[PDB]
């Protein structure tokens, strides 16, 4: 018969195993097709599950599907839609910031979250900035007066 | 109207229970007839015209329902790098001898922002049948007024039936399910800056 | 369909306005039969369809 709507319910995969859907989430689209989480945990599978509820009857009628899981990694294809060029990066990458002049980005400082090397100032022919912090090798290199 | 007329709505046998539909809502007066055919069948006797003195309305056995109950709260936190909550609010409603409600639609605004200025600038928020509704990345420390609104199809258009509202805040007293876990690189918290 | 038989929708009192439902949503055609009986009760006219 008519389904009215579809009801989305998700839970962590692993607090699936652990209790069900006791504290599992639910979200309801109605006559969509698709759902949308923002913000989805990264690497963390859960348990999402779908079910078709119309009015029956005497008050309602419910008919549900099977539970299904997914997780969110590098491997699952991305079609970002959001582009870039945004001011100041956050990511597990660096620190790094830029000044737009004419139409190009030049890199201002630069704090490298694996290493720790800190570039300050603007980077010059040799790709050096007039202050480098270098502490792999721990090494105060500036190009000009220290006081 | 005044000058409505007498429309048929049902000719037939005469019997002490009547049925019949197909009536138009609204506010009509009722009359009736009767009639007799001698056996010859060219002679017909008539009781003449009967009305009854008080105007009926025609209506829907339709009554609004009741109000939502029974507010509840659950909170969960992620910290995917960046730390966040996730809060949970969930209500409870009973058939009684109110009608069907198709529908729980959930307006939520600033507790200071609602006592300025009501909710303006409220945000609405409509789950439908369900019973719980899950903000994301709810504002911490900070209190909202939220308030849940039943309407379900009317007679003429809509009805609606509304609740009381209610405000709650999420601080570190209230309870956090998390179910996020941990072990994700890089930490961005109150606390530190940690890489491993 | 041009199988389609006559079926029964309203059978009683001739009258000018006439009202009935039950109908299935479709195409259909419509025919009317009259019926009069004489005082004999065994007796009776038709008008034909």
């Amino acid at each position: 018969a008519n389904v009215r709507e579809f009801l989305v319910t998700y839970i962590n995969s692993e607090e699936y195993a652990r209790t069900g859907w006791a504290k599992a989430q639910k979200i309801n689209v109605g006559a969509a097709r698709a759902a949308t989480i923002i913000s989805f945990p990264w690497k963390v599978e859960h348990t999402f599950k779908v079910s078709s509820i119309a009015w029956g009857p005497n008050r309602q009628d419910i008919t549900e599907s099977a539970p299904a899981t997914f997780i969110l990694n590098e491997d699952t294809p991305l079609d970002n839609s959001f582009v870039n060029e945004t001011g100041i990066d956050v990511n597990y990458a660096f620190i790094k910031g830029s000044m737009k002049e004419g139409e190009i980005w030049k890199q201002t400082f630069l704090i490298d979250a694996a290493t720790g090397a800190i570039n300050i100032g603007l980077l010059d022919e040799e790709g050096k900035a007039p202050i480098s912090f270098d502490p792999i090798n721990r090494v105060v290199n500036v190009d000009g007066k220290v006081i | 109207s005044e000058d409505s007329e007498w429309v048929k709505y049902y000719i037939g046998a005469l019997g002490p229970t009547i049925k019949f539909g197909g009536v138009p809502v609204g506010d009509y007066k009722i009359r009736i007839s009767g009639q007799v055919t001698m056996p010859d069948g060219v002679t017909v006797d008539s009781s003449g015209y009967y009305e009854y003195p008080s105007v009926f309305t025609v209506a829907y056995n339709f009554v609004p329902p009741t109000a939502p109950t029974n507010i509840a709260f659950k909170a969960a936190r992620i910290a995917d790098g960046k730390e966040r909550y996730d809060a949970r609010i969930e209500w409870d409603w009973e058939r009684g001898a109110g009608a069907n409600v198709r529908e729980f639609l959930v307006t939520y605004i600033n507790s200071e922002e609602y006592a300025r200025t009501g909710w303006a600038k409220a945000q609405k928020i409509n789950v439908g049948a369900a019973r719980a509704a899950t903000i994301i990345s709810f504002p911490w420390k900070v209190e909202h007024t939220f308030k849940v609104s039943s309407i379900a199809w009317g007679p003429n258009r809509q009805d609606i039936t509304e609740s009381a509202p209610a405000t709650f805040i999420l601080n570190e007293d209230t309870p956090l399910d998390n179910s996020f876990v941990n072990e994700t690189g890089i930490d961005v918290n109150y606390a530190f800056i940690k890489g491993s």
